[PDB]
Order: C-alpha cells, then structure tokens, then sequence
C-alpha cells in the first residue's frame, strides 16, 4: 500500500517498484533490467529507464518483438503532435534521498525525493469512471524541468495534468479516450492548451499558476481555512475539448488531492474524517508568489491506507 | 418536502407555501415543521396591494438549532408589481419596533432584504424545503424566478461555526422592480450580482458574493465570490471551458456551487450549496428532470439570459 | 389560413408549414396556395445538419401578382444550432447560380437574409398566411422568436407600386448565433434593430428600417424608421407616453405599426403591417387571446425583454 | 353641413352659429345676444362673446339663476389648476375676413379668417368612444395668442388638443373623463403636461413642434408623399394619464385630420375615396421651419359632407 | 428650336428665352409650346434689381405628359450680379404658399435650385428646345455658362417611370455667387460638382450626381455618378485615355454622357443626355460646329478651365 | 448564322468550322487537316490546331512557301514586343461539351464549352468602321488560362480586348491598325499596358477588374437593373495610345456586347427590341468578387439572326 526506500540510480527504483507490483499481482508481458512492458485488467503501459530520466508510453496490445515505442497503437504515432514523443519524466543522475510508493491493483504513484527539496512525481493508471461510460481512462504523467538554475517552473515547462504549456517536442502526461469525434478508437490526447488542435485535454496540474486554465483553481488557493486552519481535499477534475470546442467532463483522478501548503510542512498529516491524507510538495519548498525558482505552495495529497 | 403547483395569486402562493411548511407529510411526520412566530398587516393600503409580513422559526434537522426567517408581500397596483421580499435572522422581538416604521429592524444582526418578482394571475410554482434551507421557483411564461435561503454545508465542526445562515434572491430588495426588467442584474442564485447573494460569517457580520463585479457596488465584495462561475479571476480569456460545458455521452454532470473568500487578511472555504449545482444548455432547459443515483434533479434559468453560465439545477429528493 | 401545433424537429417544423401553404382548406379551396418552384440539398454536410433549400411562388388574392421567397434551413451540432433562413426576390433562374456558391444569388434584386432561430426538439410553433403574407412564431421556453415577410398595404394605387415586399426577422442572417443569445440585438418584428427588417422601394432599391439608431450600421437608414416604437425622435425625455401604455378598462387597444421615411430628398409614407400592432404588457402576456369586433389577436414578446415597447399583437383571423 | 359667411364683429358670427344650430335641432337651454347655455344628447356648453375673444366652459347642469362660469360641474372649479380658469379663445375686433362652419348632431367645428393670412379654430364636440365605455368625451378647444409682433407660436402659447405649453392661468382646450382613479364623477381635464399633476390628457394639437408630445408626430411629417404627391388622414389620437403614470388610449377626434400643407395651398381639396376632404391652415401660410412667427405648415382636414 | 442671338441685358435674354419658348415656328407648328402657369414680381427692391418669377408647363412631344419647371431672376448691384435660377416640379398650386416666404416651397415634392450667372449687359446666347428638355448656354467674354433642364431617356417603358425629370446648373442655386468666380466648384453640365446636377428617383425621392466627390458633399452622393468623366474610381491612375482623348483624322468622336448609380442596395443605369456629349480640346474649342451624319452639334468648355476632360458638345438639330 | 456543335478533339472543332465557313462563301486559300491559311474582303487569317491550343496570327499577304507563322506581314514579327509570339488560345485535351458558333461574311465568332462550367472563346473579324478612315481594323482574338488549380484570372491572365495583363511572352488578342504615327503600313498593335510602348491598344476585355483600364466598364457593372430587371447591350469601344500618347477612338465590336449576369442564367435570353440577344459566360459561373478562382459575372453577349 504504503512502500517507503532508496535508491542510489534510477534502475534501482526501477527493480525495486517491479517487485512490489508483482508481488501485488501486478502483470508483466515482459521485463528487462531497464524496459518494461506491463498490463492490468484496465491497460498496458512501457516504461525504459535512461540514464538520468524515464521513458513512458501507454499501449493497446502487444507484440514481442517491436521496440519500447513501437507497440500496438502506441502514443507515439497516435497523437496530435506533429512531432510524435512519447511521454518524459527528467530525473537527476542522483543518489536519490527516497522514494515514496503508493501501490494499489488499478495504479501506481510515485514521489521520489532526489535531492533536499527536490521531488519529482511518477503518476499511472485510469481515472474512476463514476459510472460514465467512456472506453480508455488510463492516465500516465510524468514530471519535466525546463533548465536548472533558471526559472524552474518557466512558462515552457510542463507538469503532470497541466493546464498551460509551451513545448513541441514532449509531453509532460497524456491521457486515453477512445472514439472522440468518431475517429479511430486509438487516441491518445495530450494535455496542451495552445496547439489549438481539435481534439485535447486539460487538468488542474500546475495549481494555482497565474495562467492556469481550470475553474476549480480557486479551490486550491482556497483549500486552506485561516479561522480553523483545516484544510480540505479537492477533486481533481480533468476536462476534455472536441471538434465543436465543446467540452466534456471525463472524470476525477482516484485517490488523488490538491491543496495548499502555506502552514502545513512536508509530510505533515491531516486526518479529514476515517480516512488519512498524506501531502507532499510538488517539487520544492519556496514562497507564495514563487512561480519562477520553486513550485509555490502546491502540495499532493495522497489516500494513504 | 417538495411541491409543484399553479397558485391563483401571489397570496394564495405565500398561503400554499406556508400550508407546505407546515403540513407536508414528510414535514409533519418528521416533526420538522417550522414555527411562526410572527404574522400581521401593519400598513394601511392605498393603491396598492395588501401587505402581508411573516416571521417563522426552524428548528433544523437536528433539534438543537435555532433559524429565524421572515417574509413579506409587497405590490403597488400603478406600477403592477406585487414583489415577495424575503430576509434572515438570530433573534426577534415584537417590543424592539420603533413607533411606525417596519419590524424588520427589531431583529438581531439584521441583515438587508432579498426578493422574488410576481403579480396576480395564476402561475406555476415549485417549492423545496427542507429542516435548514427553503427554496422557491416560479414559472413566469418563459423566464424562471427562484430565491430562497438556508444553512450551507461548511467543512468544519458545527460546535464553533453553529450558524452559517445564506440568502438569495434574483435582485436586490432595496428598490422595487417590476418583473419585466430586462437589465443584467435580474438574474439567478448560480450567479448572484449587485447584492444578490449574502452570507454569515462567523465572525457575525454579513458578506455578499458577486460572481462579477461592480462599480455601485461595496469594493470590499469584489474579493469574494462563487468561483464556478467565477473562473474569470484566474483564465486570461474570455471564452472558457464553464462556458462550453455540455453533457457527456446523455450524462448530465452536476457541479457544486461553491463559497470562497480570498480577502488580504487570509483565506477561507466556506462550503457549498445544498442541493444547487450548475448544469449546460445544449440539447436541455428547463423543466428538464434528469435522475442520478435515483435521485432527481430539475432544471432551471435565469431571467436575463438562458446561456450556458446561466443555467442551474436543484435538487428535488 | 391559421395552425396551432408542436414540431418534433426544425426539419418537420419546415415540413408542416409547407403542408400548411400547400394544404390549408381555406388555401386551396381559394386557390391562393404558393408554388414551390425550387427545391434542393446542395451540401455535404460534414458535422453538420442536412441543409434544405426551397423557393416557393405566391399569386397574391387576386391571382394577378407575381411573389418570389425562399427559406432554408442551416444547422451545427457543435454549436447546436438549427438556424432558418428566410429571403424574398422577384425572379428566380437556376440557370444563373455561378459553379459552387450559392443559389441566392441567382435572384434578381436579391435581398439579404434575415432568420429564426430554432433547434432539434419537440417545439410549439404557430403559423398564420394569407395569399400576400406569412407569419411564423415559435416558442421556445419563455422565449418567443418571430419572423416573416409579405406586401404591406401603401395608401396608393397598386397600378404604380405593384411590388411592396417587406421581410422581417428576429436577426441579421449574415451571421450564424445561437438561440440562447442574451444580446439587445435578438430581438421581434416590432422593433427591427441591425438589419432585422428590409422593404423594397418603389425605384427597385431595398431600405432598411431601425426603430433605433446604431454605429455598426450604415448611416443611411438612420433617417427611416418604424414611427410608433420611434417616438424617441421628437420627445425630449426618455419615458414617453408609449412605453406607459395600458389597457383601458379591459379593453386593449390595438396600434397599427407604420413603416416612414424622412431622407433629405424628401418624405414618403409606406404603409402598415398587415394583422400585427402593437399592445401593452402589464396584467397580460404572450399567448393571450383578445377579441374585437369578433376578430381575434393573439400576444407575443420580444427574446431580449417582455417590457411595454417589446410587446406585439398578431391577427389570426 | 358646410357653411361660409361674413362676420364684422364676433356678435355676429355668434348670432348666425346659433341660427345654424337651432335649424338643425340643438337645443338652447338659454339664449341671449352674448351669452348661451346649450346642450345636446351628449353634453352641456356654455359660451360668452367678450369685445375681442370668446370665453367657453363645459357643463353637467343646468340653473339659470347662476352666471355663465358657475353652473353645476363646471370646470372652472373641477379642474387640477390652482388658477381654476375657463376656456379661452382669443380673437381680434373684426371685421373678420371670412368663416366657415360645420354643424352636425354631435359637434360644432368653427375656422375663421379674421384677416388676410389669419385663421382661429374654435372646436366643441365629443370624441367618437369607437366602442370603448367611459363617460364623458366633450371636448371643447379655442384658439390662444402668446403676443402679436414677436413669437406667435412661442413655448408659452397654446393651441387645441396642444401637448405642450408653459401657461399657469388658461388652458386652450379642454377634455371631460368621468370617475378617473375613483375621483368624483366631474372631471374636466386639462391639455397639460408640465403641471406633473397626476391626472391630465395629452393631443397632438401643436402639429410637429419640436417639443410636441404624441407618437403619430411623425405621421403628419409624413402625411405628404413626394413620389405620388398623395395626402392621408391620421387619426388624432388623443391619451390620459392617471395617478400611477399609467396612460390610457381615450379615442380620436370625430371627422378630422391633421396633415403638412407643403404642397398645398389653403382650401385644396383632395378626394381620398367617395369622402371628400377640406385642409385649411391652423393659423397662417410660412415656412418649414418657421415655428415661432407663424403655424408652419400644419394644415386641418374636416370630412365635408 | 434653336436660337443665336445677343441679348442686351439679363431682362431682355429671359423675355427673349420665353418668347422662343411660345413662338419658335417650330414649336407652334407643332404644337409643342409651352404654358406659362404662373408669372409674379413679389419682392421689393431695394438695392437689387427687380425680381421676376415664371413657373411653365411643357406637354412632351406626344402630348400626354406633364412637365412643370420654374424659373427666377435674382440680382444686386452692391455685389454686381444678375443670376439667373432655375428649379423642375410636378404640380403647383398658387394657394399653397405660405404668407410671405416664397412660391417654389408649393411645389409637390420640390427640388433645389440650379442657375446661371449673368449680369446687365449686352451677352451673346445659345438657346435649345424640344418637347422635353431645354438647354441654355451663355458667352460671357472667354467663359461659358450652361445649364439645362428635362427627360432623360431611360432603356425601359416610359409606362412605369414615365417622371425622369432632371436639372443642371453649373453650380449650387443655395448660395449668392458672382461670376467672376474661379474656385474649382463653378462648372458646366457634363462635370457637376457641389450639388450641379440632379435627377429625380422613380421612387420620387431626388438624388444629386457628382463627377468627384467633396466632403461638403453629403455621403450618399459619393456612391452615384456619371461615369463618362468618373473613369477615376476604377483606374488606378491620375491620367487616363480619357483626358488624353483626341479627335481620329479629322473626325471629332461623340461620346454620350451616362447616369449611373452604385449603391449597397443595388444597381441600377438610369439613361443618357439628350443632346449632350464629351469632346476633346486640342485642335479645337467652343464655338465649333461639327457635322456628324447630317447633324450639327456645337462645342462649349467649363468656366474653371477648358482641359480635355471639361469640354463638351451639344446637339443643335 | 447560329451552329451548335460537339467535339472531342480541336481538329474536331477545326474541320467542322472550316465546312460552316466554304459553306457561307469563307475563300480558303490553302487547306489542311490542321493548318489553314484563309482570307475575306476585309483581311487575312491563319490558324494551326495544337495538341491542346490554337495558334492564331494575321496576315497581309499569302505565299504557298512560307510556314504557318511566315506569311507575308505576319504578326510575329512586325510587333512592338521583343518576343515575337503570335496569338495564342489555350484549350484542353477534350471531350468538349459542346461549341456554338456564329458566322457571318465580315466575322466568325466562337465560344466552346469545353467541360461542365470550362467556356472558351475565340473571336475573329473586323472592327465596324462607323465611317471612321483608317486601313486595318482586323481583330483577332483567343483565350489564355494562366495555372490550373490556383487563381485562374490571376493578374498575369490575358484575355480577349484585354486592357490589363502581365506577360513577356505571348499574347490574347491584337488589332490591325495601318500608318500609325507614320510607320510602316504593317502594324499589329497588341492590347497592352504595361509596357510603356510608344504604340498600342486597349479594350474592355476583362469586365469589371480591379485595374480594368476603360471608361466604360462601369457600364458592365451598371449593365443590370435591379428595379425592372431589366438588362442593356454596352458597346465595346476599343483604344489606341500613338507616339505622343495622345490617345484615339477607334471603334466598336460588332453584334457583340458585355454584360452582368448576377440576375442571369447562363443562355438566358433577354429580348431587348426585334433584335435577340445570346448571353454566355466568359470562363465559369462564380460569385461577384471571385476574380481569382472563376470570372466572376461577366457575360458576353451576341446577336442572334
């Protein structure tokens, strides 16, 4: 449920996150000490391990001897862009202080601490349909930093479920929906804004940024109380834009909150009712009005069970 | 706990209404029923309608609380008007009356009026109530009025915060309109503007929320709103995804309305809307009635204009 | 020559009303049914509606008079939009159409379009004609688009003026907008605004008539209006006599709407609309029905507000 | 019906108008050589012929022990002015050119030409109710003159059935509209509009004055047509307004019109139909534009029979 | 039907115009004079020279038509002129004219005035005359004064605009000039400039022609004008072939003079001069008789200047 | 005088006008199944049949010996352009809809459908003098598209009596004008604009362009009346510019006019007096302002006998 270690490069953290799912049920195709082709009763993902990122693709089917990125109706081929990347996670060559592991049998978060104040999120699975019937769901985010050194979150960069980017090259996440606008069941819509492509998605991802295009923001800014200092868990509603730029709610992402980390620490826990929240930084501790150097006061909240 | 009808005039509507409040089965039974405290007709009618003023208690689901509301019938026959206002409160006290003047300053924390817009002739109704919030909807031909009034639901224990009374209506009720006003502020509880919309705070004075601001309008409110419907603060365009909003393969989402302050001071969530949700157009209206985990919800607009970011749905139980 | 009903969709809406000009009782008994001349779908409709096209004949009562109009219908459903478009001529030829474009073009002194705005759904629609005119009006909720067109009555022989053609829409048909629009410029046949009302001159050349004045719109028609609604020119105060108009002990008096020019050429009187006037809104609305002198008058109001200058009589016969 | 004659003095066209009337059956309560108290079916008048103007006054009663302005219901006292004056028609002391009279069973129309280029009307009668029930109807109208020499047609002037005047001692027409807002039955309402007194009428009878209060303003404007030089009739509408500001249509003015004389010299007759029409100017022959030294070019049309 | 001559004074030119127009053996042979309706000195002079005023009516050479028209002689001393107005009609009535002011208001849908400047002194003149339209033209020292007046000659049946009156002047009738002037606005028939030339709608409203706009110019007159001379609104050059036109070996070319109208509205060609035509300058000037087919036709210029473009031939049958 | 016609190739065409022309007396001085030299009272023609155009040229004498382009005064050489081309109409490859061809002693004129909206014209004759002395006055002309599939009236088009174009090689149409400014009787003034030459010509070949150089082309504009519907025939008067720019009215085209067919199908007729009037597109039925794609409205327009 709760998996807590370390790991000194990535390929570490990469056996050690296959042992767990497997050890869970979790059903690998096949498995290399680098590549991985894995899938659950809900879909198929690929991820590959470079040497200081990761590689992630969703799938459809599988073929053995087709490369990482050359599955069956693939991400890569099957996507708006003109540039076909697939999904991109930067990480650092480490050592890394800890990773953080939530495992359930429907999906899998990861945030792992690579450095004092850094953390990068590793996100997949599908979104709870709440009894909307739509084929696809599956969801894989993962986590981009434009330069170091320099404005870290600049308007270039992009962020698991963002909402507002400028990039023609990769994609921070990307998620499935099948037969939008009558076209071939093989969709796999990005998270872009400005490519002012027919079809696309949005999420709350970046929080609160000044050009965040969500209407639950406010929430967020919101999440914390100052008479009662309580803070309250809020959905994260992800959008989908179509043909007629006419939109569609598709769904929440399970397990998953936004808040506001003004007065609470890293790791401080909040009890909301029987359940317990676990909330984490986005990428690092900074101040209020810090949208260049840091990741503001977004933090990540996490079911913990 | 809920009633759709014709009443033949504004007051056998208030008659009906308060007959509801009273003898509904499921009121009665449960023994929520509402107490009135005060009923009389104090002004002496020249051309104009008689005026009725009604002041009842509620006790809450629980039996442990204490909600004061008042209303009033209030028409002019030249100007053929005969406006329903309507108003809350923590305390009231028939002694504390001025000579002459209007008892809706005896009570404690007074707060300022709201109201709905009808006349005399027959017209559809639709009442919902229950033990903390009471809402009304009446069908003039083709525009929707609705107000009414209640607890919201805050994220924290009641023990400290017993008492977040709200209250809405389609206009102000410091001046009197007549129902065919066709200005932008006549408009619905989704969106309330120009002192549409007021709430408790817990600190005990009143604030109003505005989805949009105003210049006639308290520059202090212009920092608190709806944030549905409010998305504007935050998206650099003027087209936005709220707005283009439509249902998803048949299914219809329902969004809660949502409180919030963003005051220099600090912030704070206040809570939600119980039984209010914003809804699309395309494809539906009013009168619609759509079913979500057996649970019905009718639909409903405002006065001005049946857009998109105007179009709500209430919860009927 | 008059038809009560509900439509399933905008295509049998279209449908009805041709069945009506070509099958009323009182029409073919007469002999004043129209010729449908042209009929065609020339689109490929990609994520759209089916688009129809019709051009249809009138004799006029005395079988004498040569009428020429043209309807069509244009849809979106990603807007959701399902658009009728109305335009009026005097000569038709296939033949002319250029490769492509469209067919509305091919009319000799062809006029621009004017529209109603309808979608796909059940809807209640009322249909008056007579040999010389049309009139449609549908109900769409609270709100009630209206339209038409045919020859007004000039207080001059016809032997000099034998083509008086008016048409009249709810908005511009140069422009594709979405029923659910809230602007002051959706608006009915008693008061055009933005190019909703057009009359054909005697010298063969097409005026617009705006019973208020407008940037966007060219200089010229500034000058010839829709008198009764355009008091404002000569009063020197806002609120007017018109405007405060009322019935006068039950009875409602009906005022004949009156088309006038005033260029610096000089003066000309047109006419008047042939069964619509104007009425008062307060203790009456849309869909009541009043009888004079045992002819009776049904009630319609404006999309933009229901108010006293909004407000507009039909004849029914 | 139509009669022309000469008068060198006011007596005189007093004397042959009730000649006129009696022949055709009016009835003279009171008769003498300046003074009358008549009647008919519809209504009670009373007249007095001063040494250069007529004096009139609408009636409910009769007593022939009371003066010419204090017989039962008169309007001197039942009117909304603090002045309490009666109707006023102001003429000149003769000889006057010509005059020219129609007499019907309902009401008695009068134009004089007192001299070259001058003309004075002189209207009693009651409106045709077209259907509509109310009591009263009679209206009776003279004709005043601000002051020779300088503006004739000033602000401060007024004229029959006039929408506009600045005047606080007489009133130039007069109107009789019975139990108005629950008020006792007499009531004899002025042609007033600047008084804001909450029960008053209101006629086109300036014509097309730039301040004139009425919507058929513009017909008369338009009554000419210059691509057919063809004239209409428009209907005098005449309007009230009550306590609530709540205005009532009242009816029109029996067998009369009013048009624009552009084209027209005074007297041309044109046939609209099988009626036949007779347009005389209100006060004198001017301009367009000339609304201060003469009546521009509004012009009266009576359906001769 | 034509005459030369030298009249000794303004006076004696009009008394020999009117004379020509009754007594031309033609004219009576054929019995197409005229009829002097109205003939008036109203004004008194002061230090001006008295004021005659005529108003006559023409038949048309088939006898059925109606043809009225007006003409003034107005002059001062002080100033030195002795101008010469001219106005058309359709009826007149003697009764209409109001006290004082002055006669050509009674005309039914009356034109502004035109005219021609002269002044007392012996000057040479041209006249011509038919049926339907009469042209003047004046020597006065090396400037020629023209103007003019009748039917033009539509392409359709005269059986539905059987009224196309227009009139020339070679400048605007509004305003006192002298004839000394040089400005840019005094001009002759074939160019009109400032309110010259107007032309009477079949719907009956008048409508000015401008060879080059003026922003004194109302708006709508930029949109209608004779095209001949107008070649400046589709070329995308100063000089075209038509100032550069020249006469082809010895043959000089007649080229009609066109009405023409553009509007928003629509289109619409109105017809041509009759008897008027565009002619070169180089090589030749005013007072040249060419000979085309047996029909003479006579040359005159512009008072402004004698350039190609402003140079033009009437027809002397 | 009126022949309707199919066929699937030019040579088609060619045989078919060649028999219609012996048939009327036309004197063909050398015949061929795709080469003719042939001549009138009024001038000299020649024309070759392409694979898929017609190269048209004129001539003033005839020699057996010399090519199609080398007869005596050709065209080709005795022309202001350095290029040397002569006139060209550029057809397709077939079938050809239909041809309808007018032929007279004086002129032949021609306008071949060649695909569903695809018109062609090709025109030859002489100028109708009007008793104007001047030797020549021989026109031929043809039909030049510049690229299929982009603007087809692009500004670099020719077309016949063009009086604006863009183009170095070849040319539309040309006129005969003998003795101009004291030259050599052999003169072939072609219609250009642009370049400066001394000598040329001008016509109002295209409509209603933009930067149509011709007084009377708001004629054709104006050509159609919107109150009676009513349409006139326009003369096509040609120009020509001498030596000292000083320009001279040359002529008209006969039995041929320019009109609009906004209200208009393409062969509606429109009888204008006991003479008849055949209108026809110029290249395809388009909108007003499609000067790009199509040729707009222009009609031509001949008189049928």
């Amino acid at each position: 449920a709760y998996f807590t270690g370390t790991a000194n490069n990535p390929a570490d953290l990469l056996a050690k996150v296959r042992v767990h799912a497997e050890s869970l049920g979790w059903v690998t195709d096949r498995a290399s000490a680098s590549e991985w082709l894995c899938h659950n009763a809900d879909g198929y993902w690929s991820f590959n391990a470079g040497a200081n990122q990761f590689q992630m693709a969703g799938n459809t089917g599988f073929d053995n001897s087709l490369a990482w990125n050359a599955q069956p109706g693939n991400s890569v081929q099957n996507n708006p862009y003109s540039s076909k990347g697939p999904t991109v996670a930067q990480l650092s060559g480490g050592p890394f202080t800890r990773y953080h592991l939530f495992a359930t049998a429907a999906y899998l978060h990861l945030h792992v601490e690579i450095a004092a104040g850094q953390f990068r999120p590793v996100m997949i699975g599908s979104l709870n349909k709440r009894g909307v019937g739509y084929t696809g769901g599956q969801y894989v985010c993962g986590s981009f930093i434009y330069t170091p050194g320099q404005a870290l979150t600049n308007n270039w960069s992009s962020h698991p479920f963002d909402g507002y980017h400028i990039q023609y090259s990769n994609s921070s996440c990307m998620l499935r929906l099948d037969g939008l606008d009558g076209g071939p069941s093989p969709e796999w819509l990005p998270f872009d804004y400005t490519t002012n492509v027919p079809r696309r998605v949005v999420g709350p991802g970046r929080g609160n940024y000044s050009s965040q295009y969500h209407p639950d923001v406010g929430l967020i800014d919101a999440s914390a109380n100052e008479l009662n200092s309580s803070t309250t868990t809020v959905p994260c509603a992800i959008y989908a834009f179509g043909a007629q730029q006419r939109s569609r709610y598709v769904g929440e992402v399970p397990d998953f909150g936004i808040c506001n980390m003004a007065f609470l620490a890293p790791g401080d826990p909040l009890v909301v009712g029987s359940d317990t929240w676990r909330v984490y930084p986005l990428l690092q501790r900074g101040t209020a009005t810090d949208f260049d150097s840091t990741s503001a006061w977004v933090g990540y909240c996490f079911r913990v069970v | 706990a809920t009633e759709f009808g014709t009443a033949v005039n504004h007051a056998d509507l208030v008659e009906r209404l308060v007959q509801f409040l009273t003898a509904s089965p499921d009121l009665v039974a449960a023994g929520q029923a509402y107490e009135k405290v005060f009923d009389n007709t104090i002004p002496a009618s020249g051309t104009a309608i008689a005026v009725r003023q009604v002041t009842l208690r509620a006790p809450g689901l629980g039996g442990t609380d204490a909600i004061y509301m008042g209303i009033q019938s209030y028409g002019d026959t030249a100007l053929d008007y005969y406006n329903l206002r309507l108003m809350g409160g923590t305390a009231f006290n028939p002694g504390a009356i001025p000579p002459g003047g209007d008892y809706w300053t005896a009570f404690a924390n007074y707060s300022p009026r709201v109201q709905l817009l009808a006349w005399n002739q027959p017209m559809p109704y639709w009442f919902f109530a229950n033990g903390r919030r009471f809402w009304i909807v009446v069908k003039v031909s083709t525009i929707y009025e609705s107000a009414g009034a209640g607890f919201i639901l805050p994220p924290c224990p009641p023990s400290q915060y017993p008492y977040p009374l709200a209250v809405v209506g389609s206009y102000r009720g410091d001046v009197a309109t007549r129902w065919s006003d066709v200005s932008d502020r006549h408009r619905g509880i989704s969106s309330p503007y120009e002192r549409s919309c007021y709430l408790r705070d817990p600190a005990g004075r009143w604030l109003g929320f505005t989805v949009d601001g105003g210049a006639a309008n308290e520059s202090d409110y212009n920092n608190r709103t709806l944030l549905p419907l409010g998305c504007g603060r935050y998206a650099g365009s003027s087209d936005t995804v709220v707005k283009q909003l439509r249902d998803s393969f048949g299914k219809f989402p329902l969004k809660a309305l949502q409180f919030v302050t963003r005051e220099t001071e600090g912030r704070r969530y206040l809570g939600d809307f119980d039984g209010a949700f914003y809804v699309p157009t395309l494809n539906s209206g009013a009168e619609d009635v759509i079913v979500e985990d057996g649970v019905d919800h009718v639909v409903f607009q405002t006065a001005w204009r049946s857009g998109n970011p105007w179009l709500y749905a209430i919860r009927k139980d």
